[PDB]
């Protein structure tokens, strides 16, 4: 098979900047004056979209900021000026021979200015407590960059091993992220303590932010 | 415009069989140069697995060959993927796609929406839905807890409320079940004047829930 290696595996670029992604093939994909390398864009939850075919041809309806070059084993996808809606994973794909193979993908996000999260905490619902479990949720809303630290404290005691996090894709409206952390306890455990707090550390915060509630 | 609509995805036992369908509209299936299936395991890249050309010739990725069959029904404008002896490595979103008459044929300009196949012995389980009640801007949401398999969909106010919504990717819990939440930020003043209902659908378990979220 023809193996394809993309570089880099991920990148962050300021809005409007030029982005370059390369693909290297283990054998030539040239055939009769053409080079059979293609490029796709895949946005979260969607099918891939064809951008470039036969190395340099722009697929109908794709914006002209996308272009492709190269021949033989070495190819480049260029976004001349990165737009907020261009958050996606980009794939190269050779069509010279079956099995048609795809590169591993390059994730692209927009590097905007630092933005601190807005933090919210949610107690378990009474409905859930009837079931014998308590979920406490901490929300970090509309922040950049994606990296953040969330620490749970119960009656001031730091927690470990009993929470899970989830992060949204970058929102193209403002190039930010949101994140949830969910602390899970048995009902009996939840009723044994009073103070529930989530403490947030982030580049945009000069000191950590804690949101808390007292059960009751 | 041409549209490719897939169906037949779902939860199947290891060693079991799947049959996927791709119904083509706005285009004659007999005019495509080739029709293809391409899959994407969760969090991973893309793998072409099968093709059928206009003259009926089929071709398969050796990674799966021996337990895969692609076919066409021209009278229903539909083509199919049959897979048997399924393994956990076959869990993936399966896409259908059309190839081209030009420039080497085997690039894909038109794709279906994808359908998820989950190979597992775990049972179907519908979620519980719990409110995340609101305490200038307030946040509220719904916690969708303990379901299997994926996916669930969430909307707010039957689709009328989209601004400020963030629906999180599901997380797999140690129990083997999924959970996710959906949140929305709204003006603090609207909490008296406005109704907020999250609409949750877990089609695999026939579970449809509308949950009013109030202070």
């Amino acid at each position: 098979d023809i193996q394809l290696t993309q570089s880099p595996s991920s990148l962050s670029a300021s809005v409007g900047d030029r982005v370059t992604i390369t693909c290297r093939a283990s054998q030539s994909v040239d055939y009769d004056g053409d080079s059979y390398m293609n490029w796709y864009q895949q946005k979260p939850g969607k099918a891939p979209k064809l951008l470039i075919y036969a190395a340099s041809y722009l697929e109908s309806g794709v914006p002209s900021r996308f272009s492709g070059s190269g021949s033989g084993t070495d190819f480049t996808l260029t976004i001349s000026s990165l737009q907020p809606e261009d958050f996606a994973t980009y794939y190269c794909q050779q069509s010279h021979e079956d099995p048609y193979t795809f590169g591993q993908g390059t994730k692209v996000e927009i590097k905007r200015t630092v933005a601190a999260p807005s933090v919210f905490i949610f107690p378990p619902s009474d409905e859930q407590l009837k079931s014998g479990t308590a979920s406490v949720v901490c929300l970090l809303n509309n922040f950049y960059p994606r990296e953040a630290k969330v620490q749970w404290k119960v009656d001031n005691a730091p927690q470990s091993g009993n929470s899970q996090e989830s992060v949204t894709e970058q929102d193209s409206k403002d190039s930010t992220y949101s994140l949830s952390s969910t602390l899970t306890l048995s009902k009996a455990d939840y009723e044994k303590h009073k103070v529930y707090a989530c403490e947030v550390t982030h580049q945009g915060l000069s000191s950590p932010v804690t949101k808390s509630f007292n059960r009751g | 415009e041409v549209q490719l609509v897939e169906s037949g995805g779902g939860l199947v036992q290891p060693g079991g069989s799947l049959r996927l369908s791709c119904a083509v509209s706005g285009y004659s299936i007999t005019s495509g140069y080739s029709w293809n299936w391409i899959r994407q395991a969760p969090g991973k890249g893309l793998e072409w697995v099968a093709s059928i050309t206009y003259d009926g010739s089929t071709n398969y990725n050796p990674s799966v060959k021996g337990r895969i069959t692609i076919s066409r029904d021209d009278s229903k404008n539909t083509f199919y993927l049959q897979m048997n002896s399924l393994r956990a490595e076959d869990t993936a979103v399966y896409y259908c796609a059309r190839g081209s008459h030009y420039f080497g044929h085997w690039h894909f300009a038109v794709w279906g929406q994808g359908t998820l196949v989950t190979v597992s012995s775990a049972s179907t389980k519908g979620p519980s839905v719990f409110p995340l009640a609101p305490s200038g801007t307030a946040a509220l949401g719904c916690l969708v807890k303990d379901y299997f398999p994926e996916p669930v969909t969430v909307s707010w106010n039957s689709g009328a409320l989209t601004s400020g919504v963030h629906t999180f990717p599901a997380v797999l819990q140690s129990s083997g079940l999924y959970s996710l939440s959906s949140v929305v930020t709204v003006p603090s003043s609207s909490l008296g004047t406005q109704t907020y209902i999250c609409n949750v659908n877990h089609k695999p378990s026939n579970t449809k829930v509308d949950k009013k979220v109030e202070p």
